């Protein structure tokens, strides 16, 4: 919600995109196609895995009984131990719920951001040969074939190669 | 005509919480709080001693239950609810401290104290410590007068820890069942027992007198203890009612102790234990038992805390 | 040409918050996070309340005159006063604070007879220290005496089995007479002893007769000792004098909180967080009023104020 | 100031905008107007309320006296209880001040972001019929009446229905 | 990482830019130049100093021994003290490492954002007289001299002055 | 063409983030103090290094502590060779007492104004050497008039008429034999009781055979209590009683530390531990988990770097 792409100006997601997180769907003269973007997907996944590795962490710290379940310790020190234990339980529960809320906020935004980074890179690619319609599409102002699409994807599309035509259509 | 970019989604996502919204659906999420218990002590690869009928303190003084435990080694020590410290009715003074030490002992190694005695009985026994006839605490000696009524001598036994490590030292005070029970055992007269080192000064008077019978004895034997430092020396001086240590105890290394109600399993592997088993998990927190001990996930109030592992989920 | 322009609101005076990156940055609206406001009363609405006043909490167990109206109470909330007092005849409870701590969360107390009866001794010993229309005594206890001055108290054994489903609170007393002959006059000559056992309890007691200053005009002392008796377990008392016997055992009723206060009760306001100087009513996560508050409280913090921004960064001209 | 709108390329805010957080102010042939955007306002407010609901929270956790104000507990355990309490006070104070700084940093940036989301949505709407002057305004390159403004607002402005006139500029 | 400028569409950084964090490097008719932007640099620096001032902080809180290194306290209370101290060490270590990871994530993204704020401000400046090539450059579509550069920098470049020329230069 | 861009350096430093380990940034700075100063930085603090004198010593007054019976301090340093005692014995409930004394701000002594009739006052021991047997400087060993004679049933009382709580000490003497006792204080069962409004306790001596420490088989054991403004201690007794001559009032505020290093009046710190001072502004520290004072929070980690520059990208 922070970068305004996912659930923003893109209307929704593609349940039929099984092979990645972010992708291209095109329409042109030859037909219609759907193929995912690897580098932006890998980028997000890599950050989420980075999180997990930090959190699915093992504390190497050993604690011992100060306590006795079978014969009860003298009551006074008993009650101090409990009050402390309960005190730590309050801290850790607060910590846990905070860390998780904050991480999630960040993960969600992380994802919004990558989408919006993909978009803006393509927009940059196409220079003056297309237009932002405003639902996460680029209306191309020149006939562009299925090898023209695959040149956009893997970032090779040479703009001035069709520049004159499209600028004329505009 | 047009190229469009976009992101994936799924028909059922899972709800997480954020800083800003409750129950926001994301594509994939994963649990952060361990709720699954293993109802067994996962002991694989650990030197284990399950004390069963023997109480931890028992391993020091040596009632019959503990004969097989006078000198153990352990990484992991398990107390049972039916463990028992004592044959002849009595208590350890300052017991929980002692238990805490023993639990992390890594086990115990006994050494003689090299006490020898002259002009007194050494071989006092009780039908309360049954071993084929009256016996007594295996590590102790009941010191008596030579004949009923005769006057116990003013004695001094001393012992110097000449090892590199602290020694655990134990003795006993006998509280007879009557004033004449006393005088019959150690002679007439006000009795006293003192025990000193460089960090220890304390004296003890027996309290002979009428008690109910436990295990058919009205007397009581109560155990007292101290850590003797490398090179320091205990002195005992006394004139009766004294249960003398025969051996001192040295701790071996390092161990953890736990109290449990479940079977041992040398086939699973964990470091986080509680009376009803092992918590096996990588997750940072756990909602199983707030008194788990070992190397554990941090205990929390919440039953579940989902961590988002995917993007905002947005269906058709 | 023409123009359209978007923009955001602002106000002439905003309020300063802190961020990760700047101190005192002005935003449009902000709200407080640390409670500073006290209510100088014990907000007791809808809780079963017992304000002990002159009666000390341990009082309720043994029963000096000041506690007569408290021998069997029920409570959700129990309030000790600074003028509470445990004791009529000069003496102390051994291990008192634990006992208090148990009593505070007792949910109140229910007494049951222990069904002791006695033969060939006095039972009705009294003192002008416990005034009740003449010398009286601790309402729950019995001063066991010899039959006549000087006579030899017998070697007695009273035992009691908790046959209820719940743990019993058991109390007794040791009498320390004002002289060795004060003793021998009461319980006969000879070294005295008292022992008390169960399955988790083994302990003996000798009286220490001898000269003390008078408190409430008595040089003697009676000291109380106590234990939790488990369902099915059995206390035995054996003794030959200087023994203040329990008549009733005490069973705890349920759950309660205990507090210590110096303020009036108010059955009209409602709170769960209490301290000697009143009630903290608030939803806010933290509080700077009293670090020793008890109950369900905001977390005590050092800071007097921590403002949370509830609007955007604010920009005038 | 993370998205560079509020206190960024927008110069400042409008004290005379009482009915919302984000809004449009226009100038055209018929006259000048000021009217707020509901959906982007509601959006921010909804997030700030979301925070509040999480933080104005009640801990259901009961604690009891381990302490005694009237007769003092034995001094040793006394000092242990105090050192622990003081230890928790350090933690909670650190926690409180952190949560608040961070929340605020996030609230502030949250707001910056929504502004910058409104802007870019309009910019998208207008396609090629206007220009970013760069102080949060769109210079329209065609005459556009007060029903043309209200068509931008509630997101209907059809671009190609004025494309030609404007483009020749 | 988050705004996609630094290590994003800008390819890398300039080791030969000693006098600031963000800056302009130009090429035109007269020659090539490198000069830093003060206001965006100052802005970042100011936020990082803001952090430091908050964190390099002194706790005014006094703690005392409850412990004794010369003669050991009775063991039971000994172990309670240790268990609590060990408990606090767990919290503080967790806190410390968290604060640091989070701060850094934020600092890094802070810097990305300021770059991307500079870029977009210039892009706005140049209106229709230039084009995003997409590596953090603006190809100018009109001859523009070294006083034209310094007019962009300190934010004065008047667009409609060279607009006519540049627009038909694009067509 | 004009182009914008950001700086970089050929070697940066690795930090951790929420999302990646060891990501290189341009500049970073340390957060965990690792540097110790092997001295007690005492500059501008009223300092009392107790050396041979044990903190509890200052209350009763063996020879080691003569120069410490009445000190003032902001900072109090116990040494490993400090020593509470001349005549063999112990303080009961010692650590509490230490804890009080450590924050006392020092101590001020006042007479208790006890005077005695028909008994000896001047009992001494070769265990407290001061050019001949002496005794604890603050105490009096109360004796019978002649060997064997019957010590009288006495009552000394004392009312704290100052604004502040008084620290009160007494002693019980445990003779080396039953006859050692009866020789000193007469035959018969002895008793000592001590009361106030928050204090009730009695003491019986335990005469009998012990090893000699410092050539004495007896033991003197010290007991203590805080007397509240306006309240009154009463001592009643018939022997085996070591009477206080002076009471102790606490002066103000101090910290106490235990140390094995020299004092240094030239450096300045508020965070101490037995092996010196931790001087630092950094939030956390990895030097000693038992530091006391105003300290950085102790952590497990040796280093935690905080990024002070941007993501660094070299050519
Ligand atoms: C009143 C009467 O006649 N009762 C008889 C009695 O003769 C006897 O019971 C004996 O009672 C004595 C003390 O009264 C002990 O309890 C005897 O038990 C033992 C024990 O096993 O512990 C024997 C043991 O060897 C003794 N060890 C010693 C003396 O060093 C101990 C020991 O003295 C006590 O435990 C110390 O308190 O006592 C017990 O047999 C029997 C027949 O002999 O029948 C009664 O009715
Ligand atoms: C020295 C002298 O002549 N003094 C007299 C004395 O006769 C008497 O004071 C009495 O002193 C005794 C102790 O010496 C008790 O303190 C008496 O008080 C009571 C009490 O109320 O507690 C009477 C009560 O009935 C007793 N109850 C018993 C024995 O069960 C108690 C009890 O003995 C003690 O509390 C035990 O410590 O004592 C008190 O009257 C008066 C007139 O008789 O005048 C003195 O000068
Ligand atoms: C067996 C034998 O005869 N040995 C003699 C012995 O008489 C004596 O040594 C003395 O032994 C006594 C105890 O038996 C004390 O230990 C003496 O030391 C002092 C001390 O300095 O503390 C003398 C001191 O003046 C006494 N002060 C009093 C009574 O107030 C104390 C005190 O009584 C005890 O410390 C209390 O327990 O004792 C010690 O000199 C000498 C002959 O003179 O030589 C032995 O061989
Ligand atoms: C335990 O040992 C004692 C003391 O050594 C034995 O006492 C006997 O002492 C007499 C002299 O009065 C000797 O003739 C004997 O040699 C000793 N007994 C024996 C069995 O040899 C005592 O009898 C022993 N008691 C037991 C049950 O073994
Ligand atoms: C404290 O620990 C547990 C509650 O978590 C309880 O079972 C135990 O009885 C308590 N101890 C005391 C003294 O209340
Ligand atoms: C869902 O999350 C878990 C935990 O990270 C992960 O292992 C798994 O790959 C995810 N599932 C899918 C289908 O991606
Ligand atoms: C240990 O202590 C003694 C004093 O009893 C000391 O003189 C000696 O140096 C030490 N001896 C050994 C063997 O460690
Ligand atoms: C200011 O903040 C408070 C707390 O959230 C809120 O209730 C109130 O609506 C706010 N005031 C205005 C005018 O928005
Ligand atoms: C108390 O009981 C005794 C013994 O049974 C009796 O003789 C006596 O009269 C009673 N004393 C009083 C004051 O009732
Ligand atoms: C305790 O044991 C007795 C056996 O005498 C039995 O009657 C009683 O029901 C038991 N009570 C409980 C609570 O188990
Ligand atoms: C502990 O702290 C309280 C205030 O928080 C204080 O009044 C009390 O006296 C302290 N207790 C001790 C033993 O210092
Ligand atoms: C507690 O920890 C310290 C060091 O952290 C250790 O030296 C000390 O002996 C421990 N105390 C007990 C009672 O185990
Ligand atoms: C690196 O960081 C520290 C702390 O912010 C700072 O004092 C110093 O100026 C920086 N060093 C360089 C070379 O920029
Ligand atoms: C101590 O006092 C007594 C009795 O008052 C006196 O007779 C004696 O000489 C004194 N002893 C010494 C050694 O001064
Ligand atoms: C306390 O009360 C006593 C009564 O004897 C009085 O003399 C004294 O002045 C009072 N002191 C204070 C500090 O109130």
């Amino acid at each position: 919600g922070l970068f305004g792409a996912i659930a923003g100006f893109i209307e929704n997601g593609w349940e039929g995109l099984i092979d990645g997180w972010y992708g291209f769907r095109h329409q042109n003269a030859q037909g219609e196609g759907t193929a995912a973007d690897y580098k932006s997907t890998q980028s997000a996944i890599d950050q989420i895995t980075g999180k997990l590795n930090r959190l699915i962490e093992k504390t190497n710290q050993q604690f011992e009984l100060i306590d006795n379940e079978f014969t009860e310790v003298e009551r006074q020190i008993g009650n101090v131990i409990n009050w402390t234990r309960d005190s730590m339980t309050e801290v850790w529960s607060y910590n846990a719920e905070l860390l998780v809320a904050m991480e999630n906020q960040h993960t969600i935004d992380l994802a919004d951001s990558e989408m919006n980074k993909l978009y803006e890179r393509v927009k940059r690619q196409l220079r003056e040969n297309a237009e932002e319609d405003g639902t996460g599409c680029f209306e191309i102002f020149h006939k562009c074939d299925d090898d023209c699409m695959a040149s956009i994807r893997n970032n090779t599309y040479d703009h001035s190669k069709y520049r004159e035509e499209a600028i004329q259509n505009r | 005509d047009k190229i469009c970019l976009g992101h994936h989604a799924v028909s059922n996502g899972t709800k997480v919480n954020t800083l800003t919204e409750r129950g926001v659906e994301v594509v994939n999420a994963t649990e952060t709080v361990e709720r699954t218990n293993v109802p067994r002590i996962c002991s694989k690869g650990k030197r284990t001693v399950d004390l069963g009928q023997c109480g931890l303190l028992g391993t020091i003084t040596g009632p019959p239950q503990c004969d097989q435990f006078l000198e153990f080694s352990a990484d992991l020590i398990i107390e049972r609810r039916e463990g028992s410290d004592v044959c002849y009715p009595g208590k350890f003074v300052n017991e929980e401290a002692l238990r805490q030490i023993l639990r992390e002992s890594g086990g115990i190694d006994k050494e003689t104290m090299g006490f020898t005695y002259s002009g007194i009985r050494t071989n006092g026994t009780t039908s309360a410590c049954r071993r084929s006839g009256s016996s007594f605490y295996a590590e102790m000696k009941w010191l008596l007068s030579n004949t009923d009524n005769a006057a116990f001598p003013q004695m001094t036994k001393s012992y110097k820890n000449t090892r590199k490590d602290p020694a655990l030292i134990i003795w006993g005070i006998h509280h007879s069942g009557s004033t004449t029970e006393q005088t019959k055992l150690y002679g007439s007269g006000n009795k006293l027992i003192t025990v000193g080192s460089s960090n220890y000064q304390q004296s003890f008077v027996p309290s002979p007198g009428a008690r109910p019978q436990v295990n058919g004895q009205s007397g009581r034997i109560d155990f007292h203890w101290l850590i003797l430092n490398p090179n320091d020396t205990v002195t005992f001086s006394f004139n009766g009612a004294f249960i003398a240590p025969d051996r001192a105890s040295f701790l071996r290394g390092k161990s953890m102790g736990i109290q449990s109600e479940v079977q041992v399993d040398a086939n699973c592997e964990g470091d986080c234990y509680h009376s009803g088993g092992t918590i096996i998990s990588n997750l940072p927190f756990q909602n199983i038992n707030s008194r788990a001990v070992g190397k554990c996930p941090r205990y929390v109030k919440q039953e579940s805390l989902l961590l988002a592992t995917g993007m905002k989920n947005v269906p058709e």
